[PDB]
């Protein structure tokens, strides 16, 4: 049951996963509002 | 534009009407006292529900009971339909006025489970504030089941033999001393858990409750008085 | 047997461990720090009677819903600080709320074990309940909208369920868990979702088949909140063991822990930023903390509450971060 | 991954003294508080023994209070329940129950049938 | 004013610190959200408004001491100044009274508290405080004596004006002595209840083997020699000059003292002060 349920799925490389996570953080970093703070009128809470 | 001004005026009217409705419900929520009922099943939750129904509502899952005494209304929540584990939905009962706790007096084997339940209530991080009313239910059947004999408390609780009666209110148990030593041991055994730790911010209010005890809603009333009054006496020094 | 299969799974996990040479912060040590991230209460939506226990944002990232155990369901406006509606509720005990991407409907998961679904934009303009989804026996911990019509609902009867509203029956049942399933987050691609339970484990389910695709058991206690990584290959878990952890699907192995010895209270809520550098964790020691996701360092504190932080929600665009607590006060943060 | 296996137990002579162990892995053993819970046939679950995170404070159920003993070895990461002067009704399945939270005096371990942090259990016989 | 400082320095040092404490307590009450959850902290906000206004009034005679820039006849101009303080300090006085009644309600019928102290009756209490504090001392406008010895450096009241003792007796039997009676009655019953409760709870615990009063006591000991010496100099018509001026300034000092004492008294106010200081330092 659990053996056939978990057995089939592949285990990809952790270094590849860390590189992918780093790329996913870096690519959308320019439009990141809290990571890169906004202009005071552009920040709609202001 | 003028339409933006109209939208802002509409939002102002809506927030004013909603704040008016919430301000009207604030007083009725603050006035009414909420009461968690907890306990085992053989401990007569249902019979004391029937006594407050001596004194529609959603019976799906939780049961509700309304009763008012002396122009103060208590609304009292029985957690019926919920599953047995209680580590998480007992966090939801934080701001309640008092945790009523009901114990079957007669059968000594589940008393240890009730004691562990009380200890779990007392030391919980979110339940440390709340005063715990204590009820010891079916008090007559305890007396019959000890006076019939052949059922040793001593086997379950060995510290009963090295125990004596400290004090009592005598005429009600005036037929017998050994039932007095029994029931007052049960009180003392809960109160060892109660006075175990803390800073005196929540208190245990035990009552020896029979099946036929009519006015015991008023005992709930007066010890809600004691809990709220002690809360206010701490509130003087707190602010 | 089953124990030999568990040893085989430990062998495959050790193979993934051999694939895992160094830590992610060890890998991204060439990338420099995020830096300090201060924040301030840009607005303070006050107006609840009792403890705010869960909130949800809108997909406009402008309107939001909060729910408290007084029996009020309040739609706040973040920009004007005005409450659009305040639905009075039949039962007071409410453990979650959810807000449709279409914006028409609001869900109210309660401890009465009935989910309620409300329509906001009604023809008459007076707000009533549309339907009452009733198939659960335990309390309802979390619920989220799959679409406008499909809704996923976790509960304390250890089973999730996927529902359609006008039909009124459980389309799919999700029964793998042993502990009470208490958090869930759903992916942006929406065909797969995740759920953590009180048994220190997260299952990820395909929403069509309704079966546990993957199981992760890194944690040590109850798991209070879970959240997908934005680009969809990972998720973070906030759990009562006072540790937070980042888990991956493709590697099928946990990557990152988020722990400091001085803080001891359990994580209550968790959320991500849009970019995913910036992880946000509510807490019982009264202050939200905010972590660099890829260095596991405490970037900052967002402390403005007097009681435990129940709920924590980031906007879609990623500017504002709403937070509620048991002090009945909801606050919008940067 | 959390891990609990019991060891020891089975049949012994009725007056005998029987030693049991519980191994715990996947967490810091130090901060949690341990319980033993026994299941007699045709019964519900019952809490039997309690010991804190420190091991300085300790508590016993009333029946086997003067009779049995419980010990923790946090550095060795093991739990032990020794039975002394056994009595024939005490035969049961002896689960090792881990408390849910750390740094926490209260627990809600003894439940209906299901619980995350119980061990699988071993059965002792008089 | 070549050597005016040897008497004016007390007034300057009092007034600056009084306004500073008022502003600090005002901001501390405003920033903390759950401070307003209690009913009493509304009255501390009332004291804070009275404290800021009393500090502004103190700043007025300070500017009179050297500059005299405004219309400086002071036959009425300084005179009505005394009216202000005779209202405003007494406003703070009546604040204590209604607070005591508040806590007395919370001791007497403690469940029905929230039905008898509605906030509408709370705004009615605050409006009757300001109205009555105006209304008692108003006939100082009507040429029948002034109730204050504040700002006695004003030489016009030092020479022309004399106390009418019937006016003095009417105002002390009208406003001062009801405040004293109400406060003593409330704290008599409150410490009765509190000590009775304390011994019972400790006896139950051993059987299984008042910052509002501090604020009140500070205010009453600080205002006590002013009323006593006020009655004396009303009674005989004999002045002790430096004693009268020091007594009046010390009576003024209570509004300065209350904010700092409440700062030390509540650690929740200390936490609000810590959060506000971390914000204002940033």
């Amino acid at each position: 049951e659990q053996l056939k349920m978990e057995a089939n799925i592949d285990r990809i490389k952790v270094s590849k996963a860390a590189a992918d996570l780093m790329a996913y953080c870096e690519a959308h970093a320019k439009e990141d509002p809290l990571l890169t703070p906004v202009p005071a009128s552009e920040n709609p809470f202001r | 534009t003028e339409d933006q001004r109209n939208e802002e005026k509409a939002q102002r009217e809506a927030n004013k009407k909603i704040e008016k409705q919430l301000q009207k419900d604030k007083q009725v929520y603050r006035a009414t006292h909420r009461l968690l009922l907890l306990g085992a099943d053989n401990s007569g939750k249902s019979t004391i529900v029937k006594q407050m129904r001596i004194l529609s509502g959603g019976t799906s899952g939780i049961f509700e009971t309304k009763f008012q005494v002396d122009k103060v209304n208590f609304h009292m929540f029985d957690v019926g339909g919920q599953r047995d584990e209680r580590r998480k939905w007992i966090q939801c009962f934080n701001d309640v006025t008092a945790i009523i706790f009901v114990v079957d007096s007669s059968d000594y084997n589940r008393l240890q489970e009730a004691l562990n339940l009380f200890k779990s209530i007392w030391n919980n991080r979110w339940l440390r504030t709340i005063s715990v009313i204590l009820f010891l239910n079916k008090q007559d059947l305890l007396a019959e089941k000890v006076l019939a004999g052949k059922s040793k408390i001593e086997d379950y609780f060995p510290e009963f033999a090295r125990y004596t009666t400290p004090e009592d209110a005598t005429p009600e148990p005036g037929e017998d001393p050994r039932v007095t030593r029994a029931k007052y041991f049960i009180r003392d055994e809960f109160l060892r858990i109660s006075t175990a730790s803390g800073d005196g911010r929540h208190y245990c209010y035990p009552h020896f409750t029979c099946a036929v005890d009519t006015e015991n809603a008023r005992r709930i009333f007066n010890d809600c008085r004691d809990s709220v009054l002690a809360r206010y006496l701490d509130e003087i020094n707190l602010l | 047997l089953r124990q030999e299969a568990e040893q085989l799974k430990n062998q495959i996990r050790d193979a993934r461990k051999a694939c895992a040479d160094a830590t992610l912060s060890q890998i991204t040590n060439n990338i420099d720090p995020v830096g300090r991230i201060q924040m301030r209460t840009r607005r303070t939506l006050r107006g609840h009677l009792a403890k705010i226990y869960a909130m949800h944002w809108g997909t406009d990232s402008r309107l939001l819903v909060s729910a408290s155990q007084d029996g009020k369901l309040i739609i706040w406006d973040s920009y004007t600080t005005n409450k659009v509606h305040a639905i009075p509720l039949r039962s007071s005990w409410v453990m979650t709320c959810a807000y449709a991407p279409s914006g028409n409907y609001v869900a109210c998961g309660g401890l009465d074990n009935i989910c309620s679904i409300y329509n906001l934009k009604t023809r008459e303009g007076n707000v009533r309940v549309s339907r009452e989804l009733a198939g659960h026996t335990g309390y309802l911990s979390c619920c989220r909208f799959l679409d406008d019509n499909q809704i996923v609902t976790s509960s304390g009867d250890t089973t999730c369920a996927l529902w359609d509203i006008e039909t009124g029956q459980q389309t799919t049942t999700f029964t793998g868990h042993t502990g009470d399933v208490m958090s869930l987050s759903l992916a942006p691609d929406t065909r797969l979702f995740v759920s953590g339970a009180c048994d220190a484990s997260a299952k990820l389910w395909d929403v069509r088949e309704g079966m546990c695709r993957q199981t992760f058991t890194g944690h040590e206690s109850d798991i209070n909140a879970i959240c997908f990584f934005p680009n969809g290959n990972a998720f973070a878990t906030g759990s009562d063991d006072a540790t937070c952890r980042l888990f991956d699907l493709r590697a099928d192995q946990e990557l990152m822990t988020y722990s400091h010895d001085n803080i001891i209270c359990g994580i209550t809520s968790v959320s991500f930023s849009k970019s995913g550098r910036l992880l946000l964790a509510g807490y019982d020691d009264f202050n939200c903390n905010v972590w660099d996701a890829l260095k596991a360092d405490r970037a900052g504190v967002l402390a403005g509450h007097d009681n435990r932080v129940s709920c924590l929600g980031v906007t879609d665009d990623g500017m504002a971060v709403a937070t509620g607590s048991w002090d009945s006060f909801l606050k919008i943060w940067n | 991954q959390v891990q609990l296996q019991e060891s020891g137990g089975g049949l012994v002579q009725p007056g005998g003294s029987l030693r049991l162990s519980c191994a715990a892995s996947g967490f810091t053993f130090s901060n949690y508080k341990m319980n033993w819970v026994r299941q007699a046939p045709g019964k519900g679950l019952e809490w039997v023994s309690d010991i804190s995170q420190s091991g300085a404070s300790i508590s016993y159920t009333g029946s086997v209070k003067g009779r049995f003993t419980i010990s923790r070895d946090n550095a060795k990461n093991t739990l032990y329940l020794q039975m002394n002067s056994l009595k024939p009704e005490d035969t049961a399945v002896y689960y090792c129950a881990r408390c849910p939270a750390p740094f926490t005096r209260d627990c809600f371990d003894v439940t209906s049938t299901t619980y995350a942090y119980r061990g699988q259990g071993t059965q002792v016989t008089v | 004013v070549n050597f005016c400082l040897l008497e004016v320095l007390i007034i300057v040092f009092l007034t600056v610190l009084i306004i500073s404490g008022n502003i600090i307590v005002i901001f501390v009450f405003h920033c903390a959200p759950l401070l307003n959850h209690h009913t009493t902290s509304y009255f501390i906000q009332t004291m804070a408004y009275a404290d800021l206004f009393v500090g502004v009034s103190c700043v007025v005679p300070s500017l009179s001491l050297l500059h005299h820039p405004l219309p400086v006849e002071e036959s009425l101009t300084c005179q009505i100044f005394g009216f202000v303080v005779s209202v405003l300090k007494s406003v703070s006085m009546a604040s204590l009274a209604c607070i005591s009644i508040d806590r007395y309600i919370a001791i007497t019928k403690p469940l029905t508290y929230n039905t008898l102290v509605t906030p509408w009756r709370l705004r009615l209490c605050i409006f009757l405080i300001w109205l009555y504090s105006t209304l008692v001392f108003l006939p100082s406008f009507f040429h029948w004596g002034k109730p204050g010895y504040h700002g006695d450096v004003f030489q016009w009241c030092a020479e022309s004006w004399h106390t009418d003792s019937y006016f003095t007796l009417f105002i002390v039997m009208m406003l001062y002595a009801p405040a004293a009676l109400i406060v003593c009655f409330t704290y008599f019953n409150i410490f009765r209840i509190c000590q009775q409760h304390t011994k019972d709870i400790s006896e139950r615990q051993a059987r299984f083997s008042m910052v509002l009063f501090r604020i009140t006591s500070v205010f009453y000991i600080l205002w006590l020699p002013y009323i006593i010496y006020f009655l004396l100099e009303s009674s005989t018509g004999h002045s002790n000059r430096f004693a009268s001026f020091l007594t009046t300034w010390l009576a003024i000092s209570n509004s300065f003292c209350n904010c700092v004492i409440y700062s030390l008294s509540n650690s929740v106010f200390q936490r609000g002060l810590k959060r506000l200081s971390g914000a204002m330092c940033t």
